[PDB]
């Protein structure tokens, strides 16, 4: 049951390169692409994220996409850089100069075709293909607009596969340029309609668990992307390792998307444990349980408690009781079940994976469908009118061909986002 | 009270005790429905398409 | 002797087909490989048991079973298991990918591209058939498959096998081990496309059967290895009749001869007793007496109900070890003074009772104890439609928001039969109602 | 924090509850169909006892116990005593009474009425339902049932009431009983007598306001409300005052052994169809029973209400009394006012 991942632009490559070298220690595959590890339960499903090639080797099923080669450069340099298919570094020279117009009509038009080609060629050597997952920011010019450029050629040539992203919210506090606003706002227009699933990692949240939280006072984008990939780490795990719940990425679909358009996840994450002596303290579960609930450990900045939980998934992983996992689980709901909409019953679907990620005995990863995840969407929208109230920036735009009908339909089909989610929070 | 129907055999027996007394689809319809969904199934994805090619 | 076919859908049907198999064999002294040392009929022979194996020339014993699911790596393991020499490989068939929970993707999508295979595969052991019973059908309610391709299923088997009768071990959903929001959606829907098709269905939920490994044998955490087991036991209960020699329940019109008097209110509560932990280092065994009037505890019912608050249509008595009648009218007599029971007013106050010598075979290694006597009691009781009224309200809470709909009609239901479906339902339960009080 | 449920909203004794359990601070009130909830304030009709007790990490308590209904209907009584060895035909402080439905025991009824006028003795009748017919003719008594189209309870109407001087006054006394989750009989030690304000009149069998002792009835029909004491609301202290100066003796020996032994009777019977020891779910119950007592000090039973109000003087302990042992004893939190009604006789 096979997953397709691609990789778009400087912030997509970046966390996608970490989120591979992240599995593959998991999984047991070295730099080179042999399992060296002592488990059968690594390999069960290792399937679904590689290829095996001669050799006994492992290959990601993975397609590195850019408009410029810099990025990739790197990637290739990196620690896991050897892993990767070669044929699957397709790249341009001109870069999209953080534009989304470039990346959807333009530079990336031109680039396009080269991708499909591969990503037809992973998906003919699938047994039965259960769809993609894509990394990529909403900011910047090249994971925004070619990726969901990508995305609705996908959805035309595999219409009946799941489309999964991970995608990075822009926020001024970790920002490049001015217009991510109208980037953002023209890719979300896209993934409301082009996707499935989609994880809303936002910057502002990763920089404020790296500042407050890890007292980090100078996080780096590597230091966000810790936090990142550690997360994809945790909210794949049932899809990499043998279980009942979200094992695949259509269950999940069915299990977190009761209406078609609310599909825009906050990730969680726990523990997040500053450096110091009480690094080594050890974590009980009950411990685990509220920390993944805390609205600090979200990496969307947005307040749980100013709306209301649609369905939720929790997994936690390494060694710990089962029965313990499902009296604090309980015990969340119970003891805040106003919180949790009342017209889905049992909307928390909790899994356990024996195997913890490295450097934790135990973790929690969350996964909620809230409709307070509307604070995000609001953030940008106010972002967006600031601007295009004037028309300022416009002309890097319209200098690619696009007329600004075409940013007040993305404006508008947004805040129609945003009401849906007021809505159901009042229902 | 009242027992009876009392049957024996190697393996067991069995009886009954009263207390008291007291006082389709045909296989075209069926093929009728699976057809009428798959079309229906193939008009979404044909307005899908139709929606991408615009 | 006539023959009955056992089809196993989905995982909770195939998981659960494991245990009973499994349990059939050691009951019947018939071993992974299908050698069977106590039958001197070689290659043939109408017993008791041929109700569920058919022989070869080998003198190999083969299960008259069908597994299917839509999704291979749950019968990839039957298939590689230990009594996987049991089975013919035409018996195990296996699609590429599942029904993802959604009842539209079983029934219409996916069970119109298998169905026929099916039914071919289910043929060919018909065809081995000098008299045909009909089919015991296990699968879960909150399955896509479970759920949607067994309706359709059940649909096709009274086209096809118009005069058989057809059975069902149905697995009702609880939170505490379901994978889906969407299981209340799913059962009601299979519930009302089936219920025309089946004329006696066991329902099993779940939170019961979690609950008793959890008091009685001591499980922190039950797995579906341990339910599965303890359900077995009840299954094996159930069809011990048909597979051994005795007067009651020895085909399946006498199911719903005995059982169900009205067809639509064809869904008996099973009560088993005693539930035993092998750990346990002292045991008193329990009597007759004890394990009978256990049979009217809600806590050993396999759902959790209060018959008290209802009426009986129906009541079966089925145990198995040392077990004389004497010792079981003494027991009724005693309840009867004790305990609520009430009959409906056009059916006999009483009890069909069937008595097995041997006790209750147990899987070596397994949670349960062996005990020197058990017994299941099948009681058609309104209460049970307290598990109609619990499923009924989840699916208005999420359907009046039409919560989760798009999935079904992206597969190509209609949304009128959301509506459909809850209405039989709503009718079910005045049914319930108009007999029951 | 416990979290509880109100679907009740015309329940005078549970909005009390509700204020009590709140003003704790330990206890959170959800919304009225969330079903994660420790305790049901559940809904006089049609409570949904099939959904309780499926909610994995809850405790849950009802305040109602289901079956109970066959005590606090009136057709539902009369079948209960008569068809009960606990209780039975012969059963000596329930009022020989006859279930009767429009146009079943009316023939039966007219035997016993017969020689009850064929035999010097007096036979006025009183029929009702869950609109009351006091009557000497037994042609009238069957007429006026089916001109009400209901079902219907035909009872001896008792002709010689123990009445209160001054004022030669008819009553009835209230007696509440708190059942709770391990089936403990629980006796309020107050209970109240509900007066006429009028002079008891054997010659007419109209002027309700002399026959009646509703409290509302008292209200509306009755020139002299109040007079006697407030709100026709005679309670034990007093009572047991009158008894001891006219009477010679007291309330707990001249009424209350009887009393005592009727509701233990009456609760014992039903427990083995009613009982929650065993029970996914809990019940507890209030429940309301009418006594009347005779010239002769005789006590007998007239009706069981399975959701009473209270007397505006005793809401305040009674509702803090079903907190303490209805409640928190099975969510504690961070002298008794009640008798528990026990007896173990060996024969
Ligand atoms: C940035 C620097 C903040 C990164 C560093 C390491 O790779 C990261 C280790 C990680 C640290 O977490 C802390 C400080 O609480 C931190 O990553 C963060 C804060 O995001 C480090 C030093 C560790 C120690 C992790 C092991 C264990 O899981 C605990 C913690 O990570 C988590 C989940 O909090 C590691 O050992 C990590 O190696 C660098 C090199 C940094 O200097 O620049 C990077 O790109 C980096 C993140 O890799
Ligand atoms: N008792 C028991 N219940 C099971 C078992 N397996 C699954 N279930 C229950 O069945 C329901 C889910 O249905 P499944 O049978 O797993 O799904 P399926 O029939 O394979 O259908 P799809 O996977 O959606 O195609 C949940 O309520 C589970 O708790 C089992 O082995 N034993
Ligand atoms: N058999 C009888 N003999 C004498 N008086 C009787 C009687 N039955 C009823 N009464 C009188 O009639 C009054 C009302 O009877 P009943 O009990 O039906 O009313 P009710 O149902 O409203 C009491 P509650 O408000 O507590 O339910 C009683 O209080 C009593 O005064
Ligand atoms: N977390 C994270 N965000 C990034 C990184 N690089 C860029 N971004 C964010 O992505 C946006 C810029 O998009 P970028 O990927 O650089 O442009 P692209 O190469 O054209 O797709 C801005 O909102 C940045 O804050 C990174 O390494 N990590
Ligand atoms: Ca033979
Ligand atoms: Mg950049
Ligand atoms: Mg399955």
């Amino acid at each position: 049951r096979e997953i397709v991942h691609i990789q778009a632009g400087q912030c997509g490559n970046q966390i996608g390169a970490k989120f591979w070298e992240v599995i593959s220690d998991e999984h047991g595959i070295d730099p080179t692409g042999s399992y060296h590890g002592d488990s059968d339960l690594q390999l069960e499903r290792i399937n679904v994220y590689y290829n095996e090639a001669t050799g006994n080797k492992y290959v990601p099923r993975a397609i590195l996409v850019d408009l410029e080669p810099g990025t990739m450069d790197s990637v290739r340099s990196g620690p896991f850089g050897q892993i990767f298919r070669p044929d699957n570094f397709v790249f341009g020279q001109s870069g999209a100069g953080n534009n989304w117009a470039k990346g959807h009509y333009t530079e990336g038009a031109e680039l396009v075709d080269s991708v499909l080609d591969v990503v037809r060629k992973e998906s003919e050597s699938c047994d039965c293909l259960q769809g993609f997952q894509l990394t990529h920011s909403l900011g910047g010019g090249t994971g925004s607009g070619m990726g969901t450029l990508l995305i609705s050629k996908i959805r035309e040539e595999y219409p009946d596969r799941i489309m999964n992203t991970f995608s990075v919210m822009p926020s001024p506090k970790v920002s490049d340029t001015v217009v991510e606003p109208y980037n953002a706002t023209l890719s979300v227009h896209q993934l409301v309609e082009n996707t499935d699933e989609t994880y809303c990692i936002d910057n502002e949240a990763l920089y404020d668990i790296c500042f407050r939280t890890l007292k980090l006072t100078t996080p780096t984008y590597g230091d966000l992307n810790h936090l990142v990939s550690a997360t994809m780490s945790g909210v794949t795990t049932c899809l990499r390792f043998p279980g009942q719940l979200n094992a695949d990425l259509r269950k999940l679909a069915v299990n977190m998307v009761p209406f078609p358009r609310l599909h825009f996840f906050m990730p969680g994450f726990a523990p997040l444990t500053s450096r110091g002596s009480q690094q080594y303290r050890a974590l009980t579960v009950p411990e685990l349980t509220q920390q993944m609930f805390d609205s600090k450990n979200m990496m969307a900045a947005c307040d749980p408690r100013h709306g209301r939980y649609l369905t939720v998934a929790a997994i936690f992983r390494g060694r710990m009781s089962m029965k313990e996992v499902d009296e604090q689980m309980l015990n969340v709901q119970n003891k805040n079940s106003s919180y949790f909409v009342e017209w889905i019953p049992n909307n928390v679907k909790t899994a356990v994976c024996d195997i913890p990620p490295r450097g934790l005995k135990m973790s929690a990863t969350f996964i909620g469908n809230s409709t307070a995840i509307q604070e995000l969407f609001k953030r940008i929208s106010e972002q967006f009118t600031a601007m295009f109230r004037r028309k300022a920036f416009l002309h890097w735009y319209t200098g690619e061909g696009m007329d600004e009908m075409e940013f007040t339909e993305a404006e508008s089909n947004m805040n129609d986002l945003v009401s849906e989610y007021q809505q159901y929070q009042d229902a | 009270m009242e027992v009876i129907e009392l049957n024996k055999c190697t393996s067991g027996q069995s009886f009954e005790v009263i207390l008291k007394p007291p006082s389709d689809p045909s296989l075209e319809e069926i093929q009728k429905k699976l057809e009428a969904a798959e079309e229906r199934r193939k008009y979404q994805e044909a307005e899908l398409l139709k929606h991408l090619a615009e | 002797m006539r023959e009955c076919i056992s089809i196993h859908v989905g995982q909770a049907g195939v998981q659960i087909g494991n245990a009973c198999w499994e349990l059939y064999c050691l009951e019947h002294g018939i071993q992974p490989d299908g050698q069977m040392p106590s039958d001197k009929t070689i290659g043939g022979g109408d017993d008791s048991f041929n109700t569920f194996f058919s022989e070869t020339g080998a003198g190999k014993h083969v299960p008259r079973a069908v597994f299917v699911d839509l999704e291979p790596t749950v019968i990839d393991e039957v298939r590689t298991g230990t009594y996987r020499q049991l089975f013919h490989p035409e018996q195990l068939i296996t699609g590429k990918e599942d029904a993802a929970n959604n009842y539209a993707r079983g029934h219409y999508t996916i069970g119109k591209e298998i169905i026929d295979l099916v039914l071919d595969r289910i043929r060919k052991l018909a065809d081995q058939c000098t008299g045909l019973q009909g089919f015991l059908v296990f699968h879960s309610f909150g399955g896509g498959t479970g759920s949607g391709f067994t309706s359709l299923l059940m649909e096709r088997l009274s086209v096809d096998y118009g005069k058989k009768s057809k059975l069902e071990f149905s697995i009702y959903p609880a939170p505490q081990v379901s994978t889906a929001v969407v299981e209340p959606y799913n059962s009601i829907l299979t519930t009302h496309t089936t219920l025309e098709h089946s004329d006696c269905a066991f329902m099993v939920d779940n939170e019961a059967i979690y609950d008793i490994c959890r008091r009685n044998l001591d499980i922190e955490r039950p797995t579906y290895t341990n339910l599965n087991r303890l359900i077995s036991q009840i299954v094996s209960s159930i069809t011990a009749s048909l597979r051994f020699d005795g007067a009651l329940n020895v085909d399946l019109t006498e199911f719903q001869t005995n059982l169900v008097p009205y067809p639509r209110i064809h869904f008996p509560l099973a009560t088993y007793a005693p539930v035993i932990s092998a750990e346990k280092a002292y045991h008193e065994q329990l009597s007759v007496a004890e394990i009978t009037n256990a049979c009217f505890e809600p806590a050993n019912q396999m759902v959790k109900c209060d018959p008290r608050h209802g009426k009986y249509m129906a009541c079966c008595l089925l145990y198995r070890g040392d077990v004389v009648p004497k010792d079981v009218n003494a027991a009724i007599a005693t309840i009867k003074t004790k305990r609520s029971i009430q009959f409906v007013d056009w059916c006999p106050t009483g009890f069909k009772v069937g008595i097995n010598y041997q006790p209750p075979t147990v899987v070596p290694g397994g949670d349960l104890a062996k005990v020197q006597r058990a017994v299941c009691m099948l009681s058609n009781t309104t209460a049970i439609a307290e598990a109609w009224a619990r499923l009924d309200h989840k699916f208005d809470l999420m359907y009046a928001k039409r919560a989760f709909v798009h999935w079904y009609v992206g597969e190509g239901m209609e949304e009128g039969e959301f509506s459909e479906a809850r209405e039989d339902m709503a009718a079910l339960e005045k049914d319930y109602e108009e007999v029951g009080v | 924090m416990y979290t509880f449920v109100v679907r009740d909203e015309n329940s005078s004794v549970y909005a009390e509850v509700s204020r009590l359990l709140l003003a704790t601070g330990q206890w959170k009130r959800l919304r009225k169909d969330n079903p994660r909830f420790n305790l049901m304030l559940g809904e006089r009709n049609r409570l949904p006892f099939g959904r309780l007790g499926h909610e994995p990490g809850l405790v849950q308590l009802v305040n109602y116990y289901r079956g109970a209904d066959k005590l606090c209907r009136k057709a539902s009584l009369v079948k209960l005593i008569k068809t009960s060895p606990e209780l039975s035909e012969s059963c000596t402080w329930f009022p020989e009474s006859y279930v009767i439905y429009p146009t079943d025991e009316r023939e039966v009824f007219l035997a016993a009425y017969n020689r009850r006028r064929e035999g010097r003795e007096g036979n006025v009748w009183i029929a009702k339902s869950s609109g009351i017919l006091i009557s000497s003719e037994a042609s009238e008594l069957l007429d006026f049932i089916d001109e009400q189209g209901q079902v219907h309870v035909i009872q001896k109407y008792l002709e010689k009431p123990l009445l209160l001087e001054p004022g030669h006054r008819k009553f009835d006394i209230r007696s509440w009983v708190l059942v709770d989750h391990l089936y403990n009989i629980y006796l309020y030690r107050e209970g109240v007598l509900r007066t006429s304000s009028e002079p008891y009149n054997s010659a007419n069998f109209q002027d309700k306001t002399c026959h009646l002792t509703n409290h509302c009835i008292q209200k509306e029909y009755s020139k002299n409300y109040g007079r006697y004491e407030e709100g026709n609301e005679m309670f034990f202290e007093e009572f047991n005052q009158y008894l001891m100066d006219a009477l010679n003796t007291t309330l707990e020996n001249s009424i209350l052994l009887q009393i005592k032994h009727i509701i233990r009777s009456c609760l014992m019977c039903i427990e083995p169809a009613i009982s929650t020891k065993h029970l996914h779910y809990q019940s507890f119950q209030l429940f309301g029973f009418d006594f009347m007592v005779d010239e002769e000090l005789k006590v007998w039973l007239i009706e069981v209400n399975g959701a009473p109000a209270c007397a505006q003087k005793l809401y305040a302990e009674l509702c803090q009394g079903i907190v303490d042992v209805a409640i928190s004893s099975v969510f504690p939190l961070a002298t008794s006012i009640f008798i528990k009604l026990h007896h173990h006789h060996h024969h």
